[PDB]
């Protein structure tokens, strides 16, 4: 996994690679890593495949009924503190580590958290496998007044050096990008670098290859009138 | 302090009644009537909504008949709100049977536990009955079709034909009259909506308000199958009888 | 201290009545009159915003309440046991559906759940019964619009069109005339708003009425563009401005 | 221990259980009947951690005890079997699980059918012609792999049984006093007194 | 008769034991008003000392519940201090949650769930107290939410609570009905607090010396009661025009 | 590498700015001074989580207690800090320098370490870095020091700490707690390196 | 009616008559009264001799809280040392985790919070006694009066129990002659002088006074009582004043 | 826990709750046991108020509690199967730690130590 | 002593055009010992199809668990769970043991009644979602299924084209495998219409 977030003049964007491994094998090649704590509150995720989710859509939850509550466009410091004391009650055990990301009536955040409970402001920051790789990038790029369309440049560069340096980390670029008084657009596959060529042979075989012992018929369906 | 205000739900009368059943079996007597009859060939239920209007949607509307399992149905008399508590109850035991022995629960034990709980409610707790009495109709591979009833009091007995609610005295009688043992399901059908038809407070009785299910063995070969009867369906059996 | 009231505080009198269910039904017919008309495309909720001072600021009394993106709510009787009921009733669509499920629970699911919380305070030790009737109006995939009532007993039913509060005896009468199955849902808040003029005494404008739909989705309203599965809620509260508008072809 | 085998035959089920109790350099005993009836046509055969065994076989007879009073009926093999395994996969995720095997071996009166089931200590139930648990498997699955037929009859089971015992005598390290031999019918559960 | 001592129904549907309790909120026969500036809330209340023994600086029904949220209770002060320690928990808890400071209207709605909890169960009494919770809300500007026994609570232009709030309340109607604006348009929270006294003056037929005075205000970011020295500064001002 | 030093006009409190994971660097440019009060903040070193979750602990028992009670005493800080330290001293990795203005008081310090004792002083340093500047901090301190010498002593300090530490690096932020109310200064590598 | 039979209950009034009865064991009880002074607070009782088996100076009423805090009650006894056990929790759990002695509104808004606890339920009785406690603090001398309500105040004077209305004209007269303030030495007479004039409504059985005080310069704003010949001296001082 | 002593004694020593439950099993249809020199007959009525019963699948007056030993009733037929249930679980409880079936007086104690529990129990009739 | 590989066996599952497969082994050992030639890894809740490998106990009672969960959720619902809503069922229902996991590689697979889009997906033991569009592997021969699938498999096949793509992708895989094999099953599965076919294969 590599994710980033870029703060830029109006807003903040959010990036991450198309890769889940079990192991050094790869499950999904276009996996999506982004995922929606609220309408304009977006975060992406490392560590425990499962634990990052559970705890985005816990947060999701607690957050949409909170703003329903409260008859307000929920803020990113509620998701952070939701998750910093749940994160910490389970004291590591909880493999999440995210990068939160959105916009509200306070203007554009940025936050990084650690599954111990630790969270990081910053104008840009990395995560995953491929943290490292995409924070050489950022240090290289990174300036004040930094535009829309230099931020998610910026962002995806960030990305594509995870994913070609960072064999935890490849195919696809997927961008979410928050802009103040504008509706969060979510990028699926920006960049679609990582195509497999055309294999040289089809291995559709011939029908009455397999040697079968018994057939029948499945029902499905309910039991049936009459 | 709280003494004061506890009216005492689970006491004897100085005759040795239980007031709270015997008041919630008040409640259920007004409400719409709901009958059962066992045949050799299946079990009709059958039910009649309470003064209903012309706007409400009858499609989507179950007040009357639920389903238990995929052999068991109920009919409810009395407050829906506290059948839908039982029937919800009813419905894990069911799957817990299901789960703990890989087989589905044998009627008579799902309805003695439904009874049970109603019986707790009448012995300790302090709170109120449950307003509802409840016709099963179900099947199993020991007993067959079986058609059973249970009250607030938790009471429960076995059935060839039964009715709960609204003026089940004049309801029984026609019954009692017209039911014999070698009966089939069409001529039960028929025998369910004649006695609605006399024993209904209503002028007409009408498709769109009644509730309808046979438990058949009509489900094809060495299976059962449950007809929870559509509005269309209701109105055509109406017909075919010739009550409208 | 400790709650010591674990005994029902609603009981069968000898005739069989629940007094603490009809005396909850008595204040809800004391309470200001609120509707629902369903459409073929949609359904309508709509009621009074009797305000109880001029002073007051009625925007910030919200008696029609999104539930989920696909389902409002309106009630007649007591506000205050209104609200803490569409708190309990958001809560249950999340821990008892969307957070097993990841869909939103439908209409007839949602109302079953509301039923149950409203049965419970019929027979729970130390609570008496909620003085409300809600009108819930929802949609979901598989049973399209739908329209349902819930009463202090937990009862509930679903409805063509209805009403309850002040005016329901006479507003029910009329919806009768006006319903048949072929209405589109600018038709439903035309007539929807002809059969609350009937029950409201003076000023009748957008100020003083809330009204709410569900129809077709709002992508404009989602908050975010880029997952085309995801095309916005059904539930709209209708603005000030958009009710004034149709007070004009009344 | 270590020694339970059960053969499902044409029209009966044959469990043959080690009469061995070992605790430590001693045999304690050497007539030990590792079995309980659980019903009029249902047997189950029992071996692990000292203790356990008992204890686990004489708490599901008196539940199985019970449920034929309350019903006054005969639960089903397979329902036997339903419920046994899955009080095993309750007790494995328990602070101290039951450390016991079993075979159930059981006449079905409703189908005509006599069924044998495998439950391990973790809950891995399986319907098999012929089972054994711990080492016994590793010689006598081959042996009935080659020698079983589904159409024998009881006296063809206790003869293939006989070839096991034999079997396990020759190159089995332990010594397990022979084993006790029983056979589930539609006429119930009796012991073969001579084996 | 028990339906009249605890929170059940009586056959017309009412809780008298909520009734009761509103009545328990003019036992201290003080009458409070609260209007919005453009930039600032102001609350003003009657202030009486029967008792010469007692030290007037700790007769108070103003409370600071966080930094912004400023709450006037109309209401017996044993009463009034239970739901000024609740408030202060609620809007402390809020924060540490949630990661910002808990906005007037939410802990109104809060206070009012907790109030309508008390008319649905029987072991628990309802407050004998009406809450007015004043801020400069930093989503809502200048707001204005009260609660009271029956957990009901709204945002308010302006409003008043005690024994001749029917009288205050007309009286600052027939001012935003000539203004038509929803506050007093005022660049300064002096003179808001000038018009508050001055409003209160005309609608009670009552002079006030320093010392009859309560007064709250509430600015973006901070809500201070004032000093009788500071309420002096604003009697004087009056007097003089 | 954090310290505090209380001086006439008030109290001084500065920091480094590395958050590290190993020998990475997470954040170079963090901020390690947290209020507590208007005028009573807190240096945290240890873990990220640990210092963080007590910290805003603190805010919210002082949020509470000014609700109440009004401005606490710096002491009243201190002596929450060790409390949760103390208490919770098997869980937690945290050291913390407590500095605050009083008008009666004034300028006081208080630091907690691990084992969460309390111990009041003139100066407190504290965090990997300050092992290095025991020596120079002690020969350097003086009692009634001014604003410009106060900041001068800690940016030596620390200056001097960052270039023997891996552990420490980045900015050198500081607080300045007087009557006037508070003060945040900056200082960069090409300011602090050269001296 | 039948809204007096049951405590949290609300009269058609708005009353609360449980609370309003507990008033009635209050005015019931023996004098007791306190007197804020410059730095400090002086409190005083009236001890009735109900037989001459009583052992003079034993059966001491005025309780410390911490170590700063006077607390007297009047009406029922146990009731009161209810009150002063759970103050002394209160101000035993502010000191471990502020470090700080309780401050008296502090203290004063834990012991409000706490009666008023009990006229919420049916299932406790309201506090028996007014209770009249107060100290030194960081922000000099407080005086506070509690009632069985809950309500409490800050008080120049302070009086409750059989005698309070003879008290509270003798304190009211102190409060218009000392706008400047009285000293805590003087507070220890004029208390004296208070429980003397105001035993008149108790006349029947002869009395024991008992005076305490917490002052920043007599006790360094420690709680401590008034004993030997500084109580003689008042006794002396009392004496003279009525005859 | 609903905690109110609802079997109380009275001023002249009757605990009424208990004498009106004596009053429900005066109701119930009629119970008789008679023993032989070799043998016990329990014999049952059964109101004929109720006729289109199902009499296969109806609870049956008479109850085995183990193989050797039965319980007939009379009074509220909902309350007889709790005691019922009891009575056949201690009947298994029984065999399972003392390696015997429980003698026909163990079962009456046990059963009849349930009754009396119940009447000096708060919450229950 | 690691419980995913105590019994062994296989699961995999593919997309088609208008169809999906899901195919299992039929082994159940104790390690080295074949115990059952007849241990089906494949169960259906109406029309949506569920394998599952991994802890043999662990497979049966959640199979006992969601036939347990989709009958309540058919009786309250009145219709059939689709394959969509099931897969969030069975995240959540694996979520809830994080720290007590059930050893389980569950595998879903089914057609959408509403809209006849064919799906699958599969789950780590604490039910983290694999939703690939291709093709979902599990059990102790899951390297090998990938290297089988991510080579024969082609998207759009027939059904009867498919049957011989996974047939031929879980029998290579199990041969293998010392803990896979004893016997095969795969369903084909059309909008309404199910075929099941038991393969022949190598008994070692
Ligand atoms: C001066 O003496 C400074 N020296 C550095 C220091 C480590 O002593 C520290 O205390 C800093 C500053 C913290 C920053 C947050 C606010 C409180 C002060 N402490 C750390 O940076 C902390 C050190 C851990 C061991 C002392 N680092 C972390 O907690 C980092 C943060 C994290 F997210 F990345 C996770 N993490 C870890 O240490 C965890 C345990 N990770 C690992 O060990 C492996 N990587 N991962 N994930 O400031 C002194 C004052
Ligand atoms: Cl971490
Ligand atoms: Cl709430
Ligand atoms: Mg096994
Ligand atoms: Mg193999
Ligand atoms: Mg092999």
């Amino acid at each position: 996994t590599t994710i980033v977030g870029v703060k830029f003049n109006n807003g903040v964007v959010i990036a991450a690679d198309t890769r889940s491994t079990q192991g050094p094998i790869v499950a999904d090649k276009n996996c999506a890593k982004l995922h929606r704590i609220s309408p304009k509150i977006w975060c992406a995720g490392a560590g425990t495949a499962a634990d990052t989710e559970a705890v985005t859509q816990l947060i999701g939850s607690n957050i949409e009924l909170h703003s329903l509550y409260t008859s307000r466009e929920p803020r990113v410091v509620s998701a952070l503190q939701m998750l910093k004391q749940h994160l910490f009650k389970y004291q590591g055990h909880i493999g999440a580590y995210l990068i939160v990301a959105g916009v509200d009536p306070t203007g554009s955040h940025l936050f990084s958290i650690h599954a111990h409970g630790s969270t990081d402001v910053g104008y840009y920051l990395s995560l995953g496998s491929g943290s490292l790789a995409a924070m050489a990038v950022l240090e290289s790029h990174w300036k004040q007044d930094l535009t829309k369309e230099e931020a998610i440049k910026l962002a995806s560069d960030a990305i594509q050096a995870g994913i070609w340096n960072d064999l935890g980390s490849g195919s696809n670029v997927d961008v979410c990008v928050m802009e103040i008084g504008k509706d969060a657009e979510y990028l699926r596959n920006y960049l679609t670098p990582n195509v497999r060529e055309e294999k040289q042979k089809s291995y559709k075989f011939p029908r009455g290859t397999t040697a079968v012992l018994k057939e029948s018929i499945v029902n499905i369906c309910d039991i049936q009138e009459e | 302090g709280s003494r004061r205000y506890d009216s005492r739900t689970t006491i004897f009368s100085p005759e040795g009644r239980l007031y709270q059943v015997e008041y919630a079996l008040e409640s259920i007597s007004h409400a719409g009537t709901a009958i059962g009859i066992m045949a050799s060939d299946g079990i009709v239920l059958a039910a009649e909504r309470k003064v209903t209007s012309t706007l409400l949607e009858q499609d989507t509307s179950t007040e009357k008949l639920y389903k238990l399992n995929d052999k068991i149905a109920v009919a409810v008399a009395g407050l829906t709100a506290d059948a839908e508590i039982l029937i919800n109850t009813a419905r894990i035991h069911a799957q817990n049977y299901l789960k703990t022995y890989n087989e589905d629960i044998p009627v008579e034990i799902l309805v003695r536990r439904l009874s049970d709980i109603k019986q707790g409610y009448t012995q300790h707790g302090g709170l109120r009955p449950f307003g509802v009495s409840f016709i099963y109709a179900g099947y199993d591979d020991r007993y067959g079709y079986q058609l059973y009833t249970s009250n607030p009091s938790g009471n429960y007995t076995g059935w060839k034909a039964i009715s709960v609610g609204a003026n089940t005295s004049a309801a029984q009688t026609l019954l009692q009259m017209d039911y014999k043992d070698d009966m089939k399901v069409d001529d039960a059908i028929e025998l369910a909506l004649k006695t609605l038809s006399k024993t209904t407070d209503s002028s007409a009785l009408t498709y769109d308000r009644l509730e309808f299910a046979t438990i058949r063995k009509g489900a094809n070969d060495g299976e059962v199958y449950q007809k929870i009867f559509k509005p269309q369906e209701i109105k055509d059996i109406l017909v075919k009888t010739g009550i409208t | 201290m400790t709650d010591r009231y674990s005994f029902s505080l609603t009981t069968f009198s000898p005739s069989g009545k629940l007094g603490q269910i009809d005396y909850a039904l008595t204040a809800v017919k004391q309470g200001v009159t609120s509707l629902g008309i369903k459409a073929t495309n949609g359904v309508v909720i709509a009621t009074e915003k009797k305000s109880s001072s001029p002073l007051a600021m009625s925007e910030t009394l919200s008696k029609v309440s999104l539930l989920t993106p696909d389902i409002g709510a309106v009630y007649s009787g007591m506000g205050p046991d209104y609200r803490v009921l569409v708190d309990k009733s958001r809560k249950v669509a999340h821990t008892s559906y969307k957070r097993i499920y990841g869909e939103y629970p439908p209409t007839k699911l949602l109302v079953s759940e509301v039923a149950k919380i409203m049965q419970e305070a019929t027979q729970s030790g130390g609570v008496r019964p909620f003085g409300v009737s809600l009108l819930i109006a929802g949609h979901d995939e598989f049973n399209g619009f739908s329209l349902y009532q819930v009463d202090p007993s937990g009862s509930y039913f679903p409805w063509k069109a209805t009403a309850i509060g002040k005016g329901s005896v006479a507003a029910k009468t009329f919806l009768e005339k006006r319903w048949n199955d072929e209405l589109e849902l600018e038709d439903a808040i035309h007539i929807a708003l002809l059969t609350l003029k009937e029950s409201v005494e003076g000023e009748f404008n957008g100020d003083t009425i809330e009204l709410a739909i569900i129809g077709d989705e709002n992508p404009d309203l989602l908050g975010y563009t880029g997952i085309p599965t995801d095309k916005g809620p059904r539930f709209r509260k209708l603005t000030s401005q958009e009710i004034n508008d149709r007070l004009e072809a009344l | 221990m270590d020694i339970i085998l059960g053969i499902r035959v044409q029209d009966s089920v044959i469990l043959a259980s080690s009469k061995a109790v070992t605790r430590g350099i001693s045999v304690l005993k050497d007539s030990d009947d590792k079995t309980r009836q659980l019903s009029p046509h249902t047997l189950m055969s029992f071996a692990g951690e000292a203790g356990d065994t008992v204890q686990f076989a004489e708490y599901i007879q008196a539940n199985i005890q019970l449920y034929s009073i309350r019903e006054d009926y005969e639960l089903s093999p397979q329902a036997v079997s339903s419920f046994v395994r899955q009080e095993l996969a309750k007790s494995i995720r328990s602070r101290r699980p039951y450390q016991v095997n079993v075979l159930i071996g059981g006449y079905d009166k409703k189908k005509n059918k006599p069924e044998l089931y495998q439950i391990d200590y973790l809950g891995t139930k399986v319907e098999l012609p012929y089972g054994a648990h711990g080492y016994s498997g590793f010689y006598t699955f081959s042996l009935l792999d080659h020698h079983y037929r589904p159409d024998m009859t009881t006296e063809e089971g206790l003869d293939l049984l006989k070839l096991c015992v034999q079997e396990l005598e020759k190159r089995m390290p332990m010594d397990f006093k022979g084993v006790i031999v029983k056979i589930v019918d539609k006429d119930g559960i009796r012991q073969v007194d001579d084996f | 008769g028990y339906d009249r001592h605890i929170t059940i129904f009586s056959p017309e549907g009412r809780l008298y034991q909520v009734e009761y309790a509103f009545k328990a909120t003019n036992q201290t026969n003080i009458n409070s008003l609260a209007v919005r500036g453009k930039d600032c809330t102001v609350v003003i209340s009657q202030k009486k000392v029967p008792d010469k023994l007692l030290d007037p600086t700790t007769v108070s029904y103003i409370f600071c519940i966080s930094r912004t949220i400023g709450m006037v209770v109309n209401g017996p002060i044993p009463d009034a201090r239970n739901a000024a320690l609740r408030a202060k928990a609620e809007a402390a808890e809020f924060r540490y949650k949630y990661g910002y400071d808990m906005p007037c209207d939410v802990l109104a709605k809060r206070m009012a769930n907790l109030s309508q909890i008390y008319t649905q169960r029987a072991y628990m009494r309802p407050l004998g107290v009406i809450l007015t919770f004043v801020s400069v809300d930093e989503e809502l500007g200048p707001s204005i939410y009260k609660t009271d026994p029956a957990g009901y609570y709204v945002g308010y232009k302006a409003t008043a609570t005690g024994p001749k709030q029917q009288e205050i309340t007309t009286n600052l109607e027939n001012h935003f009905k000539k203004s038509k604006i929803d506050h007093i348009n005022e660049e300064s929270w002096e003179k808001v607090v000038e018009f508050a006294i001055t409003h209160m003056i005309d609608a009670l037929g009552t002079e006030f010396s320093k010392n009859d005075l309560e007064v709250g205000v509430a600015t973006k970011d901070k809500f201070f009661t004032l000093s009788a020295e500071n309420i002096e500064e604003r009697l004087v001002a009056i007097a003089e025009q | 590498t954090i310290m505090a030093v209380e001086f006439d006009g008030g109290v001084v409190m500065g920091s480094d700015s590395r958050v590290s994971a190993g020998e990475a660097v997470v954040n170079r440019v963090f901020d390690k001074l947290s209020p507590l009060h208007e005028r009573i903040y807190c240096a945290l070193s240890g873990s990220a989580a640990d210092t963080q979750a007590i910290a805003d602990i603190v805010q919210y028992h002082l949020e509470l207690y000014t609700s109440q009670y009004g401005t606490p005493s710096t002491e009243t800080a201190a002596s929450v800090f060790k409390e949760l330290c103390y208490e919770n001293k098997d869980n937690l990795t945290a050291g913390i320098i407590v500095a605050g203005y009083d008008d009666k008081n004034k300028g006081e310090v208080y630091t907690i370490p691990l084992g969460g004792s309390v111990h009041k002083l003139p100066y407190a340093i504290a965090g990997s870095g300050s092992t290095f500047i025991y020596g120079y901090c002690d020969k350097n301190f003086r009692e009634n020091m001014s604003k410009e010498e106060t900041v001068d002593f800690i940016k030596h300090s620390l200056s001097q700490a960052i270039k023997w530490d891996g552990s420490s690096g980045g900015v050198i932020r500081m607080v300045v707690l007087t009557a006037a109310g508070v003060e945040r200064l900056i200082f960069y590598p090409d300011e602090y390196e050269q001296l | 009616t039948g809204y007096d039979l049951s405590n949290s209950v609300f009269s058609p009034d708005g009353r609360n008559f449980q609370v309003e009865y507990a008033v009635k064991a209050v005015e019931n009880g023996t004098t007791s009264i306190g007197i804020k002074c410059n730095d400090g607070v002086v409190f005083a009782v009236e001890k009735l001799i109900t037989s001459k088996l009583l052992v003079p100076q034993k059966n001491v009423k005025i309780q410390v809280v911490d170590r700063h805090i006077g607390c007297v009650y009047s009406g029922l006894i146990p009731d009161g040392r209810h009150l002063v056990n759970r103050g002394r929790e209160e101000a035993a759990s502010f000191k471990k985790l502020y470090k700080t002695p309780i401050p008296i509104p502090a203290f004063a808004d834990r012991l409000g919070q706490y009666v008023q606890a009990h006229t919420l339920y049916n299932s406790v009785r309201p506090f028996g006694v007014s209770t009249i406690f107060g100290g030194v603090d960081k922000n000099g001398a407080h005086l506070y009066m509690l009632e069985p309500s809950g309500s409490y105040w800050g008080y120049k004077g302070a009086a409750t129990g059989k005698g309070r209305q003879s008290a509270k004209a003798e304190l009211e007269k102190l409060v218009d002659h000392h706008p400047e303030g009285l000293s805590a030495r003087e507070a220890v007479k004029q208390a004296a002088k208070i429980i003397y004039l105001a035993h008149e409504d108790n006349k029947e059985k002869d009395f024991e006074l008992e005076i305490s005080w917490c002052s920043l310069s007599e006790t360094n704003g420690l709680h401590k009582f008034v004993k030997g010949d500084l109580l003689q001296e008042a006794i002396d001082f009392a004496q003279k004043e009525i005859n | 826990g609903y905690d109110r002593a609802l079997s109380i004694f009275s001023p002249d020593g009757h605990i009424f709750q208990v004498e009106y439950a004596l009053e429900a099993v005066k109701r119930g249809t009629c119970a008789v046991g008679v023993k032989g020199k070799n043998c016990v007959v329990l014999g049952c009525e059964r109101r004929s108020t109720l006729k289109l019963q199902d009499t296969r699948i109806t609870p049956s007056k008479v109850s085995k509690i183990d193989s050797h030993v039965v319980l007939s009733f009379s009074g509220l037929n909902a309350d007889s199967r709790i005691l019922i249930e009891k009575a056949r679980v201690e009947a298994q409880s029984h065999r399972l730690t003392l390696e015997d079936p429980v003698t026909v007086e163990y079962l009456t104690r046990y059963v009849a130590g349930v009754q009396q529990r119940y009447t000096q129990s708060g919450g229950v009739r | 002593s690691d419980p995913s590989s105590i019994n062994g066996g296989i699961v995999v599952a593919m997309t088609g055009k208008d169809c999906v497969a899901i195919a299992c082994d039929l082994r159940l050992g104790s390690q080295s010992l074949g115990v059952s030639n007849k241990f089906e890894k494949i169960f259906h809740y109406g029309h949506v199809f569920l394998g599952i490998t991994g802890l043999a106990t662990d497979v049966t009672t959640l199979n006992e668990m969601f036939r347990y969960k989709t009958n309540l959720y058919k009786l309250k619902e009145e219709r059939a769970i689709e394959p969509e809503t099931f897969t969030q069922l069975v995240s959540s229902s694996l979520y809830e043991r994080r720290f007590g996991p059930y050893f389980v590689g569950p595998v879903v697979a089914g057609i959408n009644s509403k809209s006849g889009k064919p799906f699958i997906a599969g789950f780590d033991l604490i039910g983290c979602i694999d939703e690939a569009k291709d093709f979902i592997v599990s059990g102790t021969a899951s390297d090998q299924l990938f290297g089988m699938c991510e080579s024969l498999y082609e998207p759009n096949l027939e059904p009867e084209d498919l049957f011989e793509t996974i047939s031929q992708a879980l029998l290579n895989a199990a041969d293998r495998d010392a803990l896979s094999g004893w016997g095969a099953v795969v369903y084909i599965i059309k909008k309404d219409e199910v075929v099941k076919r038991y393969l022949k294969m190598r008994q070692d």
